């Protein structure tokens, strides 16, 4: 089922006021999230890189392979400077 | 106790970003990192990627000739498949292939491994005489 993910937004400028925790199925891709985040957060999935533990992620796999077990799972989102 | 995965996430966003300060996109600090773990992607990049790009060319070219790879067709593939040689290779060759299909009539070769695998400055310097 659904568990909490808490991404930890990251900018080119950037030191921690602005966190957020998303309820994710594990068994979802992370092009899945990406378009979760444009809707949701409105960043457009272009500029979107996933950092999860030691991996940038691949938006086809799913956030289990990285991998998203419990909730409070911690991720970080890496906007690009369009 | 105990999530080191934000220490490990924390880390990796520090050599994004200093990547990035850098001219560095994130795919190739991450590729850096994936193909022999260096401790400084940013040193690896200008010190031992150019003869691991030269070796994606070399077998890439000797798969499926003849379709001679240009540094900047390796460098992509390279880099779209988080380098992986193996996958780097095959995509190589894959997007060679589509890119001299992708021709309307030549088959030529040269026009595409001289402007690195584009498909309109080959197309546009291919035609003359």
């Amino acid at each position: 089922g659904p568990i909490r993910l808490q991404v930890t937004l990251e900018d080119a400028a950037s030191a921690s006021s602005a966190h957020v925790a998303l309820q994710v199925h594990p068994h979802c891709t992370v092009a899945a999230l990406q378009e979760q985040v444009f809707s949701e957060l409105g960043f457009p999935p272009a500029v979107q890189r996933w950092v999860i533990g030691r991996c940038l992620c691949v938006p086809e796999r799913s956030l289990a392979s990285y991998g998203v077990r419990q909730d409070g799972d911690p991720a970080f989102l890496y906007l690009l400077s369009a | 106790r105990q999530d080191k995965m934000r220490e490990e996430g924390l880390q990796l966003v520090s050599m994004i970003r200093e990547g990035e300060a850098a001219g560095a996109c994130p795919e190739e600090i991450f590729s850096a990192l994936q193909y022999s773990g260096t401790e400084v992607p940013l040193q690896w990049l200008r010190s031992e990627l150019p003869y691991v790009l030269e070796m994606v060319a070399e077998l890439a070219g000797q798969q499926d000739p003849g379709l001679a790879f240009s540094c900047q067709e390796a460098r992509r593939a390279w880099l779209d498949r988080h380098g992986n040689l193996d996958e780097a290779v095959e995509e190589c060759v894959r997007t060679r292939r589509r890119k001299v299909q992708e021709l309307q009539s030549l088959g030529s070769l040269q026009a595409l491994f001289q402007h690195g695998g584009d498909v309109s400055r080959a197309l546009t310097e291919l035609q003359r005489q």
